RNA sequence: CGUGGAAGUCUGUUAGAGUUGGUGUCCUACAAUACCCUCUCGUGAUCUAUGUGUAGGGGUGAAAGGCCCAUCGAGUCCGGCA
RNA sequence: GCGAAAGCCAAGGCCUGUCGGGAGCAACCAACGUUAGGGAAUUCGGCAAGUUAGUCCCGUACCUUCGGAAGAAGGGAUGCC
RNA sequence: GGUCUUAAGGUAGCGUAGUACCUUGCCGCAUCAGUAGCGGCUUGCAUGAAUGGAUUAACCAGAGCUUCACUGUCCCAACGUUGGGCCCGGUGAACUGUACAUUCCAGUGCGGAGUCUGGAGACACCCAGGGGGAAGCGAAGACCCUAUGGA
RNA sequence: CGAGUGGCUUGCUACCUCGAUGUCGGUUCCCUCCAUCCUGCCCGUGCAGAAGCGGGCAAGGGUGAGGUUGUUCGCCUAUUAAAGGAGGUCGUGAGCUGGGUUUAGACCGUCGUGAGACAGGUCGGCUGCUAUCUACUGGGUGUGUAGGUGUCUGACAAGAACGACCGUAUAGUACGAGAGGAACUACGGUUGGUGGCCACUGGUGUACCGGUUGUUCGAGAGAGCACGUGCCGGGUAGCCACGCCACACGGGGUAAGAGCUGAACGCAUCUAAGCUCGAAACCCACUUGGAAAAGAGACACCGCCGAGGUCCCGCGUACAAGACGCGGUCGAUAGACUCGGGGUGUGCGCGUCGAGGUAACGAGACGUUAAGCCCACGAGCACUAACAGACCAA
């Protein structure tokens, strides 16, 4: 699987799956991408962030 | 009337003090079956990385899917079983009789031994024959040691040194079966002893904490509320009844906590394997790089990175062994991060 | 109970206001016990996903209102762990009002369900509009 | 609408006065009444320095038997008195 | 900055609110920071802590001795160039 | 009862009250559940008119209750920060002490014993700890009674 | 109606303490009792089944969360297998709390001429001490057994290390007209307890990196202070729980009970001798401690002029002192350096753009730059430091 925040791949048996209020899906790879994501930042916009480069 | 509530921590695991030997001692041995052999192994505690497996149970509804494994990987080379003791049935219980050595010592074992230069290995297996003749031998058990210089993450190369019983067919094929791997140069491996998916007791001395308070060695709970603010947070009510005017050995008190031995029962071995397939990226952090023979133990193990980790067949298993599971992935990210 | 398939950490306790998850007329729950659930000494009865908890009716219509009913546990913000080790949390807490045979009160579902849930009470799950 | 700027008026760790809670700290104390935070008043029946007056069954008291030099339901000292 | 407020800094003063050295420095204690999910279930009692907060605009109930209530409540704004 | 004591015989109001014994009074509100709180009723053990009654805007470090918000008060505890604590140099008290004293379980005894009796256990010394016991230390009990005591 | 047991209630007595044995309730922590609430095994039934009622053995484990009330008690709610009762100075203030009783202030009602009173109500109203002995939890030093290293034995000791529930198959089956509706057994899970561990999720992380407010160092750059991080955002290692792993079956002997054989008493009889069974209870099994077990242990090797140990040195798998463990050149023990693995989030400077502005000036944007800075981990690497050397000892 790969990470609906940045880009990766996220690691098997690791992650979390933040399930939103419209039943969408969102696969995280670790805290950094939830808590980057919890501030309204989006991922373009980050560097380091594979969905940017 | 005052809600009841089970006592703080166990009485079963005391006196909670230091261990006296850092190397873990067996009290107890798997029943004699099936064929000859050594009735245990011992590795050095490496890390912890997970394995995504395939479910072996059949009365899971999960049979066959992709599971993942928490898993404790410990480096275990060969080790030298260098001696071959007896014991006799006295009206006392079972003493030591004779021992039986070798010529083929490793260089480094001199550094816990005082290596025999004159031994008669023949008057000693003589002194055995005799006492079997007589139905006066108890069990033979192995003067076995390690061989720390094989693994390049542990400091040390001073052997640690332990007895391993044998067990298995009669008391004449096991006394020849013991004989023959002491005579060779008491080389064995976990595979003589282990096949992967069975069930094994690893017994270990836990991390030492030095000494802790009644909260955190016994369980007992902290000042709640007002009581928290007074001057007293992590200290118990009483130590007592006005009667018995004595502090009982059963309450809660600070002190050694951590550095005791515990043998956990019924882990299963997930697999059994050489070279570096489970060290993690940059290494098991405090520990360092695996590449050598290796086990890897469902869950956790007793004692930190470094610590002498010992084995045994489970004397008291739950279910039924499901031998060599299938293995679809080792992590192997890094453990920093 | 039959096994979750899931390991749960209950984020829920006795007195916790959760949403509820239908068309019943009741928009807020209060837990009031957990079924099958017995504590300890000082501790606060927990509740998590899939749990059939007792529950009162905090707001909502004046004729649910007051109402001691039977629900069942479907979203909770604290994570539980899929046996691929992946964990699963929810936006909400919240609940759907079932009956004595374990078949919901309403006749539509308001937002996801975890496939634990569903598995577990059928009736719930055939009635679920998103089952993540 | 503006002007005016009243008030035992309001906010305020301005100075200054006071002392609600923590039943915190201390409790052979830093201290025979202390420390910290919190809290109240702060143009008035306000606060304060100095000088001055009222003296013991007497003063003084917006009154608690409060206070009158760590002493008060009758100060202190010495005497009566062993 | 409203300010004899905070915070920072001059002039001036000081290192004398006058015993030091050592141990990632344990238990325990005093002051205190941060704690997922739940959110007063704690307790005689929200005690303790926390929440709110400056300024401008909008807007403001019952009651009332018409003075007040009232900063009711609630909503929005706020930097730099 | 349909007057009598002793002059009158409780009027407006308020009322289960900071006054109500019975009492968690009865009904209602609110809560899953409310000896609480508020409203109503109210025969008030033993309310009531400057011994002032009722009522009340504003004010309050005054007593009780409810809601929103908030949170380590709690579930249930963790990690961290500073000063101690611990080891070393220097300085250097006090409380307390009939004697003996390694105690424990029972018993006995002025009936609440480390010291008596019977057993059990117990090699000595030292370090740290939280305070079970010494009916621990501190104060010739402020309660109670007594004194041909005091004020 | 009669006979008792207990010592939880109440009453009685006045033996003990008035040169003081700190009063209720609560809390916290430990042990215990059985007259048993649940759980195990049983007997009876007005025992079809299911669900019950009553009784017996049995104290292993459990017996929980909440609303009013200071309450104990009790009433009430929802859960539960059940939400039993009691003793330990009505266990527990040199542990806590201080809401009630019961000081000094005040109010109300009643009583009193009055001061003032009340086994009436109400608001307010303080919690001392540096542990000598003993006791226990853990840690050391000595001596005894009588040179050293390593491995063991097991007298004794501790444990609840396990308790309980739900679900599925059995089975819509046995039973019953129907309604309704089991069990043996095998499985999956949950809960409480217990021990351990950190790959995973989570917390912390005044290591670290970044943003940013005020002020000071002229600006820039780069920094100090704002409580022991100014605030905000992210967060490695470690430590942790809210995370993860593990915690039988079976034997043996019994209780209640069900029986066999069997006599006294030709019969009968579970009992008198004998025997087969039979509880979550007892013993074993399992875990932990344990040569100071004074019968003070066993084995193997090394050594008595030398085995081994201590000091010393570099360090932690250890640690409050002490102790413990490892390495010491025949070396990777620690540091430096370089990689690897990680944190943050794109450095200074320069170039282009930039709303505008005559210009000066200019917040900011892009590139250079997966940049810069940083790391409590790993590897490589003898460069630096584990050197020199001392002592005890049959
Ligand atoms: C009426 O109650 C009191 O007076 C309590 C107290 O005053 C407490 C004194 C505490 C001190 C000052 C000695 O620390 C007192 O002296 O109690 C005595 C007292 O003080 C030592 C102890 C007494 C004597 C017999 C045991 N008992 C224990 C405490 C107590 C408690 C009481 C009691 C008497 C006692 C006595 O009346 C009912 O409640
Ligand atoms: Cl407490
Ligand atoms: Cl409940
Ligand atoms: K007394
Ligand atoms: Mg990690
Ligand atoms: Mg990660
Ligand atoms: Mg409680
Ligand atoms: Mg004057
Ligand atoms: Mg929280
Ligand atoms: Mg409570
Ligand atoms: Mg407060
Ligand atoms: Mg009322
Ligand atoms: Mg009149
Ligand atoms: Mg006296
Ligand atoms: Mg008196
Ligand atoms: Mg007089
Ligand atoms: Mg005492
Ligand atoms: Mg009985
Ligand atoms: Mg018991
Ligand atoms: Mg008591
Ligand atoms: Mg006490
Ligand atoms: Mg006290
Ligand atoms: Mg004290
Ligand atoms: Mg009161
Ligand atoms: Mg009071
Ligand atoms: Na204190
Ligand atoms: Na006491
Ligand atoms: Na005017
Ligand atoms: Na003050
Ligand atoms: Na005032
Ligand atoms: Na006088
Ligand atoms: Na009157
Ligand atoms: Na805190
Ligand atoms: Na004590
Ligand atoms: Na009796
Ligand atoms: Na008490
Ligand atoms: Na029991
Ligand atoms: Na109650
Ligand atoms: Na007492
Ligand atoms: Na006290
Ligand atoms: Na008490
Ligand atoms: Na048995
Ligand atoms: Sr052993
Ligand atoms: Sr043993
Ligand atoms: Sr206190
Ligand atoms: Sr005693
Ligand atoms: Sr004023
Ligand atoms: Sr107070
Ligand atoms: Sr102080
Ligand atoms: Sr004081
Ligand atoms: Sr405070
Ligand atoms: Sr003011
Ligand atoms: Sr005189
Ligand atoms: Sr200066
Ligand atoms: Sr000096
Ligand atoms: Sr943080
Ligand atoms: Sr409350
Ligand atoms: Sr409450
Ligand atoms: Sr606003
Ligand atoms: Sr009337
Ligand atoms: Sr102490
Ligand atoms: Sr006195
Ligand atoms: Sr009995
Ligand atoms: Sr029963
Ligand atoms: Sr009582
Ligand atoms: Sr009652
Ligand atoms: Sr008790
Ligand atoms: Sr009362
Ligand atoms: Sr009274
Ligand atoms: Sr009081
Ligand atoms: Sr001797
Ligand atoms: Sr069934
Ligand atoms: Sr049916
Ligand atoms: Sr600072
Ligand atoms: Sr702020
Ligand atoms: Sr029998
Ligand atoms: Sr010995």
């Amino acid at each position: 699987r790969e990470c609906d925040y940045c880009g990766t791949d996220i690691e098997p048996g690791t992650g979390t799956m933040f399930v939103h209020k419209d039943g969408a899906t969102t696969h995280f790879c670790s805290s950094k991408c939830e808590n980057n994501a919890d501030l309204g930042r989006e991922a373009r916009n980050l560097e380091w962030t594979d969905t940017a480069r | 009337p005052q809600p009841s509530r089970p006592r703080k921590g166990s009485l079963g695991f005391g006196p909670r003090k230091r261990s006296t030997s850092e190397t873990p001692r067996f009290n107890s041995w798997p029943s004699d079956d099936g064929q000859p052999g050594v009735q245990g192994f011992a590795g050095y505690k490496a890390g912890m990385t997970h394995v995504v497996l395939v479910n072996d149970e059949p009365n899971s509804p999960r049979e066959g899917m992709e599971e993942t494994v928490p898993v404790t990987v410990i480096e275990t080379p060969p080790m030298r079983a260098v001696a071959l003791r007896a014991y006799e049935d006295t009206p006392y219980g079972q003493r030591p009789l004779t021992e039986v050595w070798t010529d083929e010592f490793h260089s480094e074992l001199d550094r816990t031994l005082d290596v025999p230069e004159d031994h008669d290995p023949d008057a000693a297996e003589e002194q055995i024959r005799d006492a079997h003749e007589a139905g006066d031998l108890g069990d033979l058990r192995l003067i076995t040691h390690t061989v720390p210089d094989a693994v390049p993450s542990v400091p040390k190369k001073k052997p640690d040194v332990m007895e391993t019983r044998v067990g298995g067919g009669s008391v004449s094929d096991r006394l020849d079966h013991a004989l023959d791997i002491v005579e060779d140069g008491g080389e064995h491996a976990m595979n003589d002893i282990f096949r992967a998916g069975e069930y094994a007791d690893v017994a270990g001395v836990t991390k030492g904490k030095g000494t802790q308070g009644p909260v955190k060695r016994w369980g007992v709970q902290k000042r709640k509320g007002k009581h928290a603010r007074q001057g007293w947070r992590r200290r118990i009510g009483n130590l007592g009844p006005w009667n018995p005017s004595r502090v009982r050995s059963t309450v809660p008190q600070q002190g050694q906590t951590g550095y005791h031995q515990r043998t956990e029962l019924n882990k299963r071995l997930i697999d059994i394997g050489e070279g570096d397939e489970p060290t993690v990226d940059g290494g098991f952090v405090n520990y360092g790089e695996v590449d050598g023979p290796y086990t890897l133990v469902k869950g956790s193990v007793p004692g930190p990175d470094k610590r002498l980790v010992r084995f045994r067949p489970a004397v008291r298993p739950n279910d039924q062994p499901r031998l060599d599971p299938e293995v679809r992935y080792v992590s192997n990210e890094s453990n920093q991060g | 109970m039959e096994a979750l398939g899931a390991d749960v950490t209950q984020g829920l306790e006795k007195g916790s206001l959760i949403t509820c998850a239908d068309n019943t007329g009741a928009r807020e729950l209060k837990v009031i016990s957990v079924h099958g659930y017995s504590g300890t000494k000082n501790r606060h009865p927990k509740a998590g996903l899939g749990d059939k908890i007792t529950v009162s009716v905090t707001k909502g219509t004046p004729e649910m209102r007051r109402q001691v009913l039977e629900a069942v546990v479907v979203r909770q913000r604290k994570p539980i762990r899929r046996p691929d080790g992946t964990r699963v949390k929810f936006e909400d807490n919240a609940a759907v009002i079932v009956d004595e045979n374990e078949d919901p009160r309403g006749t539509e579902l308001k937002g996801p369900i975890a496939r634990e849930v569903a598995q577990r009470f059928g009736s719930v799950a055939s009635a679920a509009t998103m089952i993540v």
